[PDB]
RNA sequence: GUGAAUUUACUUAAUCAAUGAAGCGGAAUUUCUAGCGUUAAAGUUUCGCGAACUGAUCCGCGUUGA
RNA sequence: CAGAUCUUGGUGGAAGUAGCAAAUAUUCAAAUGAGAACUUUGAAGACUGAAGUGGGGAAAGGUUCCAUGUGAACAGCAGUUGGACAUGGGUUAGUCGAUCCUAAGAGAUAGGGAAGCUCCGUAUGAAAGGCACGAUUUUUCGUGCCUAUCGAAAGGGAAUCCGGUUAAUAUUCCGGAACCAGAAGGUGGAAUCAACACGGCAACGUAAAUGAAGUUGGAGACGUCGGCGGGAGCCCUGGGAAGAGUUCUCUUUUCUUUUUAACAAACCACACCCUGAAAUCGGUUUAUCCGGAGCUAGGGUAUGGUGUUUGGAAGAGUUCAGCGGCUGAAUCCGGUGCGCUCUCGACGGCCCUUGAAAAUCCAACGGAAGUUGUUUUCACAUCUGGUCGUACUCAUAACCGCAGCAGGUCUCCAAGGUGAACAGCCUCUAGUUGAUAGAACAAUGUAGAUAAGGGAAGUCGGCAAAAUGGAUCCGUAACUUCGGGAUAAGGAUUGGCUCUAAGGGUAUCAACUUAGAACUGGUACGGACAAGGGGAAUCUGACUGUCUAAUUAAAACAUAGCAUUGCGAUGGCCAGAAAGUGGUGUUGACGCAAUGUGAUU
C-alpha cells in the first residue's frame, strides 16, 4: 500500500534494481556464458513475498 | 487577517519595523483598501473617502514600499 | 383503554406464554411506575438499573439502593423494623 | 476420546469478562480505628456493576494517618442513598449499612457482606437480596453462629465484620427472562457459559452421555466423588435424587 | 382532539363567554 | 458534486468528522473538524459550570486565567449553589460542635 | 517440636487470611446535615518560623489474625 | 527389457475437432500505417443511471504511474494499441498519518520450578527512588517528607486554508493568507509602601490581576432507538444579466454561468440569578412534565457557530466581448420545505445488557515564599520545528483464487422525474462503448413469449408455469394464551380534463393533502414498471434464532420455563511435568459448577 515501512521500500528498491535486463557489453566478454537475466520477475506473475 | 478602523493606527503599524510592504487597492465602488504586510498579519484599512485616501498615501513613510493594485 | 388484559405486556405479542407474560406484567408495572421520593416528596423516583432508583427532582437528585423492580422490598422493610427493634432494646 | 466441555473451562475463552467492572466490592481493611472505635464515610454514588445483580456503593473515608481520601467499593444494602453517612467499627451504631463486628450485634440481626474470618473484607451474603442471620454467640470461644442464605449454620470469629441490612436489588430472579436474547445479554457480561448444549445431544467422543440411536445416557447419571475429571458429569455424589 | 381546525376553535371561543356574559 | 475524504482515513469515525464547504473556486469540499469542546462539570452536583467556554482539554491552555475561572470560592470547580451549600453546612456544623463542646465540657 | 497431670497446653518448624507489613502485648494510667481537616502550637527550657523537651506516656519489641 | 496403471523426456490418432455463445451495440468518415471489425480524432447510436461501469481511501500488490520507442513473445481473433517489451523520468509536510498514549493482550525484572530446551510469574515473600532545608556538620552529612516495556496508519490526540502549478507530485511544491508548540530576554501596559486588581444585590463580568509542597475536582471519556427543533451543503424556485440550443408554428423560454476557504474581529435566547408569592391552580411539548424545595409574569447572567456583519477578497475563480500577452464588461436581488446528506440542540424510550482506559490539559482548596524593587495565565514584536510513509491500482485486468477467472474482499461522497421508497424504469455530471468476428436461419438445445376447447385427465407428488398483487372504501369466520388470527375470507373503486370545497402565515403571501361535482375516451384506469393466490384440515417443533463451507436447513441443536445435583472458601468444578502455578473469582447460594427436560395450559 501507500503506507510502507522503510524496510519494505529498501527491499522493493533492490527488487526493482535486480529486475532489469543485462548490460550488452557483458555479452561480448571473453569466456562469457551469460546471455539473458535468468532471475527476471514480473509484478503479476511472481510475487516478492516479503 | 486583521481589519483596522483607525487611520493613525495604520500609520503607527506602518511606522513599526515589522511592516514590510503596502498595497493600495482601488475598488469599483470608489473605495480604497490600504493593506500593510507585517510579520504576523495583513492589516487592512478600508477608506471610503477619496481625499482621506491620498493624504494617507502621502502620509505613509517614504521608506515603506507602496504598490499599485 | 386499548388492551383488556395484557397491558404493558402487549408489546410481547402472542409469545412466551400467557402465565410468563402475566408475571412480567406485574413486575414491569412495578419496574416502570413513578415513585414518591422519600427525600423531597416529589413523585420523581425512577429506575436507572436493577436496584438503583434515582430521583430527577430539581435540588434533590438523590440516588437510592433498593429492590430490582420496586423501590422498597418486603424483606428490607421487615428487617429494618427488626433492626430498629434490636437497637432500641440494646 | 476428546476432552469434554467441562474440562475445557480452565480459562481462555471461559475467563470472566472484566473490562466494565466497577471495582472489587470489599469492606475497609480492618485497621486500628475500626477495631477500637468507628470511622465515618460518605456515600458518594450508587452504581451499577456489570454482571452483578446488586448495585455498588462508592464510600469515601478519611485516611486516619495521611491527608488523603480513601474511597471504598461496598455492596450496597437496601436503603443506602447518596449523601448518607456510614459508620464502620466496634462502636458503630446498629443502623442499616453500618459495618460492625458480628460479636457486637444481638442475636437475630439481619446482616450482609459478612466476613468468613476476621480481616478478609467480606465473603458471605453478597448477592442481591441475600442476607445472613446472627443465630447466636459463644463468648467463651469468641465465636458467632450465623445462618447462611443456603440455610447452613456457620461459626465465624466474633471480630468478623458484617454490614447491617439486606443486599439491594432483591427480587431480581423473580422476573422470567422470556428470551434467549435476554439470557444472552445477562451472560454476555459474566463469562462464556451460555448457551448450553446437552450431553445426550453430543457424540460418544464428546461426552459420556453422547452416542446411541436414541438420546439416552445408558448408565446412571449419579456419579461418585472419586471419579475422574472427564467422568464428573450429571449428578455428582448425589445423596438424594429426584423431585420430592 | 376537539377543535378540528382553526375555524372550529374560533367558533367555540365565540360561543364561549358569550353564553356566559 | 461529490466529495472525498481529505485524509487517508476512510470509515467515518468519531475522529474523522467532516464538513461541506464551497471554496472560492466553486468546489464542494470536505473540511475535517475536531470533536466539540466540553464545558467543565461541577465537582459536587456534576452540572456544567456557568461562565466558562466549551473547549478541548489542550485548547483550555490558551485562555487567560479569568476565562477559565469564576471570581468566587471554588470558582471553576463548583457551581454557585454548591458553594453556598458548602458555606452554610460548614458554618452550621461548626456551630453544632461548639454547642456540643459546651454541653460535654461540664 | 517443646512442656504440665491419655490428658491438657505452648509455638519456633510448616499451613491459612490481611496489609501501605500503624497502633500487637504489657505496665503507667469522632453519630441532627453530601462541608473542611495536611505544610503543629501552645506549654517548658536555652539561645527566629534557629533550637531542645513535651505536645503525641513508658517497656517489650513477635507485622497482625486464625 | 515389450510389459511393472514402470521412471524421465519426447511425440502421435482423436483434430483443424470440442470449442472461442453471461454482462443490450455498434455504425460512418478521416488520420496513422506494409497491414485497421479492434489504434486515434470527429459524427451518430447506446449503456452504467449517484447502493454507478462515477470520484476516493484501508488491506494486499510494488513501479503496474508518466512520456518516448516497438522485430518478436504475451493480450486464447487481430493489433499501428497495451498494466506487455525497451529507455528514461516521477512520490517534496512544524500542521496529513506513523512516531505519543493506553485497550484486550503480550512481556522482561524479583522470585520459584525444570535433567534441560525452558516454564510460571508482572509491585509479587525485592533493600525495586525520589524531593526539600542547612553561615560548613567532630572541614569522615545531617534534618525532614512520599508499577518496565511492547501492543490501534479505524480508539485517545497541538496546529493549514484557498487559488495556481507538472507528461507524471500536492492540505507536501508556487503565490497569498494563517495556525501550533517550545525558548529566551525586549517594548508597551497592569498590580504593589492600604504587599498580591476592581465592578455586579446576585447569577457573574473585565486586557492584565504572585501562589510552593500537599490534596481534590473536571475535561480527555463514550450505549442503542425514536420522533422534534436549528444550521450547512444539496435539491427546488421568482426576477436581472451574459452567452448557447430551438424557432412550419408555439414558447417574455430551453439550457449553461452566476462562486467565496481556513483564519481574524464584532455581534447574537433548555440551564442559573433577582424582585414576587401562586387554588376560580396555572405554565407548557408532536410526545405531561413543572411549580410554597418559589409557578406564571418581569428584569437579568451564562453558554455562542457550519449564524449575521466586515477583514481574507476579488486582485481569485467563473462566464462573455474584442485586440495582438493585453483591453472591456458581468460575476446581481431574493424566496421556499413532513425534501436529501451531515451536524447540533433539547427531549422521550429500552436493559436480570447501564454501554473502555491512559497519555495529555485546565481548575480549585491550601498559604510556602516574597524612592526602590517585586510580580504580570495581558497586548505586542523575535527564533525554531527532526525521522519515516506520500507515484499508481483498490478491482468484470494492477489484491486473493495457477490467469487480464461471471468467484471473493472493509468503507466515504450520492443529481432529476415517476413512486411510499437508496424499489424498478428513464435521464444529468462523470465513465464506458470493453467481452474473436462475419454470413446464414436445419434438427436438438439454453433463455424467454403465446395458444382454440377442456382444466390436473399429467405426475410418486400441481414439479414447473399460470393466476393473485399498489392504493382507497366496505366487509371479515372458526379458534385463541385475548395479544392475535387478519391483507382472513369476500366485494366495489382507480384515466384525462374543467371546476369548486375545505385545511395555514402577516388587505396580502407561502404550500401539497384530502373530499366531491360534472364533462370526456374502442366499460379504458396500480394501462410500462412495480407488486400476497386463497381456504378446510392432520403430523410435528412452541416462538425469533443455530448446524453438516462443497449432496442432508430438518421434526435436529439452541432457547425461555421447569427440575435435580455438588459446593459456606482449608470449599465445589477445571487445568499444570513442576511450582511461592492458574481459571471460575473485580465471584459468595437471587452464586458458581454439573446435568436432564424444553413457551403457556
Amino acid at each position: 500500500p501507500s503506507h510502507k515501512s522503510f524496510r519494505t521500500k529498501q527491499k522493493l528498491a533492490k527488487a526493482a534494481r535486480q529486475n532489469r535486463p543485462i548490460p550488452q557489453w557483458i555479452r561480448l566478454r571473453t569466456g562469457n556464458t551469460v546471455h539473458y537475466n535468468m532471475k527476471r520477475r514480473h509484478w503479476r506473475r511472481t510475487k516478492l513475498n516479503i | 487577517p486583521r481589519q483596522i478602523s483607525d487611520i493613525k493606527q495604520f500609520l503607527e503599524i506602518a511606522r513599526r519595523k515589522d511592516a514590510t510592504s503596502a498595497r493600495i487597492k482601488k475598488n469599483t465602488n470608489k473605495d480604497v483598501k490600504f493593506k500593510l504586510r507585517c510579520s504576523k498579519y495583513l492589516y487592512t484599512l478600508v477608506v471610503a473617502d477619496a481625499k482621506k485616501a491620498e493624504k494617507l498615501r502621502q502620509s505613509l513613510p517614504p521608506d515603506l514600499t507602496v504598490t499599485e493594485v | 383503554k386499548r388492551t383488556k388484559k395484557v397491558g404493558v405486556t402487549g408489546k410481547y405479542g402472542v409469545r412466551y406464554g400467557a402465565s410468563l407474560r402475566r408475571d412480567v406484567r406485574k413486575i414491569e408495572v412495578q419496574q416502570h411506575s413513578r415513585y414518591q421520593c422519600p427525600f423531597c416528596g416529589r413523585n420523581t423516583v425512577k429506575r436507572t438499573a436493577a436496584g438503583i432508583w434515582c430521583c430527577n427532582g430539581k435540588g434533590c437528585k438523590k440516588v437510592l439502593a433498593g429492590g430490582a423492580w420496586t423501590v422498597t422490598t418486603a424483606a428490607a422493610t421487615s428487617a429494618r423494623s427488626t433492626i430498629r427493634r434490636l437497637r432500641e432494646m440494646v | 476420546g476428546r476432552v469434554i466441555r467441562a474440562q475445557r473451562k480452565s480459562g481462555g475463552i471461559f475467563q470472566a469478562h472484566t473490562r466494565l467492572r466497577k471495582g472489587a466490592a470489599q469492606l475497609r481493611t480492618l485497621d486500628f480505628a475500626e477495631r477500637h472505635g468507628y470511622i465515618r464515610g460518605v456515600v458518594q454514588k450508587i452504581i451499577h456493576d456489570p454482571g452483578r445483580g446488586a448495585p455498588l456503593a462508592k464510600v469515601a473515608f478519611r485516611n486516619p494517618y495521611h491527608y488523603r481520601t480513601d474511597v471504598e467499593t461496598f455492596v450496597a444494602t437496601e436503603g443506602m442513598y447518596t449523601g448518607q453517612f456510614v459508620y464502620c467499627g466496634k462502636n458503630a451504631a446498629l443502623t442499616v449499612g453500618n459495618v460492625l463486628p458480628v460479636g457486637e450485634m444481638p442475636e437475630g440481626t439481619i446482616i450482609s457482606n459478612v466476613e468468613e474470618k476476621a480481616g478478609d473484607r467480606g465473603a458471605l451474603g453478597r448477592s442481591s437480596g441475600n442476607y445472613v442471620i446472627i443465630v447466636g454467640h459463644d463468648v467463651d470461644t469468641g465465636k458467632t453462629r450465623v445462618k447462611l442464605p443456603s440455610g447452613a449454620k456457620k461459626v465465624v470469629p466474633s471480630s468478623a465484620r458484617g454490614v447491617v441490612g439486606i443486599v439491594a436489588g432483591g427480587g431480581r430472579i423473580d422476573k422470567p427472562l422470556l428470551k434467549a436474547g435476554r439470557a444472552f445479554h445477562k451472560y454476555r457480561v459474566k463469562r462464556n457459559c451460555w448457551p448450553r448444549t446437552r450431553g445426550v445431544a453430543m457424540n460418544p467422543v464428546d461426552h459420556p452421555h453422547g452416542g446411541g440411536n436414541h438420546q439416552h445416557v445408558g448408565h446412571s447419571t449419579t456419579v461418585p466423588r472419586q471419579s475422574a475429571p472427564g467422568q464428573k458429569v450429571g449428578l455428582i455424589a448425589a445423596r438424594r435424587t429426584g423431585l420430592l | 382532539n376537539t377543535f378540528k381546525h382553526k375555524r372550529a376553535l374560533i367558533e367555540h371561543i365565540q360561543r364561549a363567554k358569550a353564553e356566559a356574559n | 458534486q461529490r466529495v472525498t475524504y481529505r485524509r487517508r482515513l476512510a470509515y467515518n469515525t468519531r475522529s474523522n468528522r467532516t464538513r461541506i464547504i464551497k471554496t472560492p473556486g466553486n468546489n464542494i469540499r470536505y473540511l475535517h473538524i475536531k470533536k466539540l469542546g466540553t464545558i467543565p462539570r461541577c465537582g459536587d452536583t456534576g452540572v456544567p459550570l456557568q461562565g466558562i467556554p466549551a473547549l478541548r482539554p489542550r485548547e483550555f491552555a490558551r485562555l487567560s486565567h479569568n476565562k477559565k475561572t469564576v471570581q468566587r470560592a471554588y470558582g471553576g470547580c463548583l457551581s454557585a449553589n454548591a458553594v453556598k451549600d458548602r458555606i452554610v453546612r460548614a458554618f452550621l456544623i461548626e456551630e453544632q460542635k461548639i454547642v456540643k463542646q459546651k454541653l460535654k465540657q461540664l
